[PDB]
Formats: structure tokens, sequence, C-alpha cells
DNA sequence: CGCCGCGTCAGACTCGTAGGATTATAGCATAAAAAAGATGCGAAAAATGTGATCTAGATCACATTTTAGGCAAAAAAG
DNA sequence: CTTTTTTGCCTAAAATGTGATCTAGATCACATTTTTCGCATCTTTTTTATGCTATAATGTGTGCAGTCTGACGCGGCG
């Protein structure tokens, strides 16, 4: 995974998606402080971005899925 | 020559060059269209800014 | 002071870091690539040849 | 944290007249900072 | 209509190298505005001075009590 | 049997313990003389805005460009 990013655009279909995406997720891993998946194999955190993006774990929409239960529960037990 | 951070210019606050006063690397714009055919949205920003 | 972990921390960090290249004239776009650091006891870098 | 310049006369009538008391505090604050319980952090910025 | 004169305005990219300027041009006098002191005003605030409140060790002739070992003789070893 | 080594005694003797009873120390919140400071005067002191000088004097160029050039505009230019 490390010098190719192939099975990464045929699972999604694109290179913008799966850099945009990856950023994202790794910036909440980067700064956020949120646990991995698959192991971690001391590397930065751009090669376990292009991993978990690689086995059919993170996308745009799980992402959405996640950020939304999540701020959806806080909302909920602010009340 | 390596240039990290440093002076800047005065009218337009923008590094400098020569190794001599420390200078940063100029990139001509067709280094730009290189992207614009890559399409690096983020690192134009980057470069362009900050 | 160069101390020693000033240098196993920069190989610690410097992993995985990617990094650009640039040679002018930059005229298309294969002028200038990204490729993974790799250090050397010296001020000469190193590259592949083919390219 | 302030705006402010206060050191004097108007405090003595918000909290207490008393002015030169206030210097032999300052001795304290000495005394409890200075003997090496927090010292180590400021001589870093002794340099500067 | 089909010229003619004339003018306008573009001329591939990222680095390095040196410091560097010159001519001549009137004179005096006045009254005004702004710059360095002294003075001074000895003022605000650090020292000094109020007297009554408190306190932990300090004492001497006793009574033990250890030290204190000097001798000699009792006991142990040569 | 003689030596020495030990302890206990003699014999002289320092160290321990009574606590009761003061006494010089240090506190302790608040008024006074000194520092020499800061802005207003003077007060010079220098410096600066302004004002005249009565033989006579009457049209530049001033140092350069080395002239890019091909296409297209546009005013003419007929």
């Amino acid at each position: 995974a490390r010098v190719t990013v192939q099975d990464a655009v045929e699972k999604i279909g694109n290179r913008f998606d799966l850099v945009l995406v990856a950023a994202r997720r790794a910036r909440q891993m980067q700064v956020g402080g949120k646990d991995p998946l698959v192991p971690e194999e001391n590397d930065k955190t751009t090669v376990i971005a292009l991993r978990e993006i690689e086995e059919g774990l993170i996308n745009n929409q799980i992402l959405d899925v996640r950020e939304r239960q999540e701020q959806q529960e806080q909302e909920a037990a602010e009340l | 020559h390596a240039r990290s951070t440093g002076s800047y210019s005065l009218v337009t606050q923008q590094p400098l060059g020569g190794k001599a006063q420390f200078g940063g690397q100029r990139f001509g714009e067709m280094e730009v269209w290189a992207l614009e055919a890559y399409g690096a949205a983020y690192t134009l920003q980057e470069m362009l800014t900050v | 002071r160069e101390e020693a972990v000033v240098w196993d921390i920069l190989d610690e960090v410097i992993r995985e870091h990617p990094v650009l290249l640039n040679r002018a004239p930059t005229l298309h776009r294969l002028g200038i690539q990204a490729f993974e650091p790799v250090l050397i006891e010296g001020k000469a870098i190193q590259l592949h040849p083919l390219v | 944290d302030m705006n402010t310049d206060y050191t004097l006369e108007e405090v003595g009538k918000q909290f207490d007249v008393t002015r030169e008391r206030i210097r032999q505090i300052e001795a304290k604050a000495l005394r409890k900072l200075r003997h090496p319980s927090r010292s180590e952090v400021l001589r870093s910025f002794l340099d500067d």
C-alpha cells in the first residue's frame, strides 16, 4: 500500500475522493486522537489512512454516519 | 541552499532570494500549471498564501 | 549540541513524510516529481536515474 | 489581564488602605517562590 | 474603393556577480519659535518612631549516676 | 608457681535531673523627615521665516537615439 495508491481508486473510483477523505480522516486522527482499526506498524498517519480506505472501512459516507450519530447523541445528552 | 523561515519583503511581506540572505526559492508559474494538470487545490492554496 | 536523539527523532519523523522535487524548466507536468525521503551522509541528493 | 494600571490608593479603598505591608508581602512571595520551588522554569527565560 | 503612412506593441523559464554617482549656482539683518538647563514646588511613596502585647530558654544547689580508672588481689592461663 | 588480666572496690568525681520562676526579645497598624522623580514657569539660545541688493544685461536645442520589427489599427489619402 505504501508505494502504490492503486487499490484505493478501484475501490472508490477517484484519486481526488481518496485524497480528500484520507486527509479528513487522518486530521481527525492527527489532532483529534481517535484510535485506528487496522494495525499501526510504525508509520505516519498517511499509511493508516490509505490502508483503512483500502479494506472497506472508512469512506466519506461512513465518516458522515459516525459524526452524525455521535453529534446527535451529544445534542441529546446535553439536555 | 535551504530556507526554512526567516526574513521577508517589506512592501509585499514575501520571502526573499539568495543564500547570502537566506533566500527562498521561487517557483515559476508553469510549475503551477503542473498541478493545474493534477488538481492539488490545497497545496496550491498553501504555497499561494501561507 | 547535536544530540544523537536529534537524528533518531529526525529519522522518526521523516518516515512517511513525502516530499517534492523540482528541476527547471518545468516545461510539462513531469518536470517535477514527488518521492519518499531517504537520508544520506553527504551534500548530494541522489535519485532514481531513469527519470 | 487588563488594559489597566492599578498600583496604589484605589486599591487602598477597594481592599485595604494598608500599602507597605503589601511590600512585606512582596518579600513573602519571593520567599514562597524563589527558593527553588518554581525558579527552574523562569531560568530558561533568564537567557532572554 | 484600395491604397499609404504611421504608429503600437510582444519578444522561454528557475538560479549566481560586482558596488556605484555627480554641477553650480550672493549677501546681510530681525524677530520669531522652539530645545537644554535651573528653579521650585518641595508635593505622591520607600526609610523612622508609638507603647503595649506575647514568648522560649536560663538558672544553682540539690539529689543520682555514670565514668573512671587506679590499684591490688583473685582467678585463669602459661 | 608465677604472671596478667580482669572486676570490683576504693577513691575520688564528672554528668544527670527538679521545675519553678522571670526577662530580654520581637510584633505590631499607623503618623512623620528624606530620596530625587514629573509637569507648569523662565530664559537663554539657537535656529528659522521673512525681508532687500537701484551701471548694465532680452528666443532653446545640447546631447543623445541608433534607427527592432511584423501585424494590425487607423487616419488618411487618395
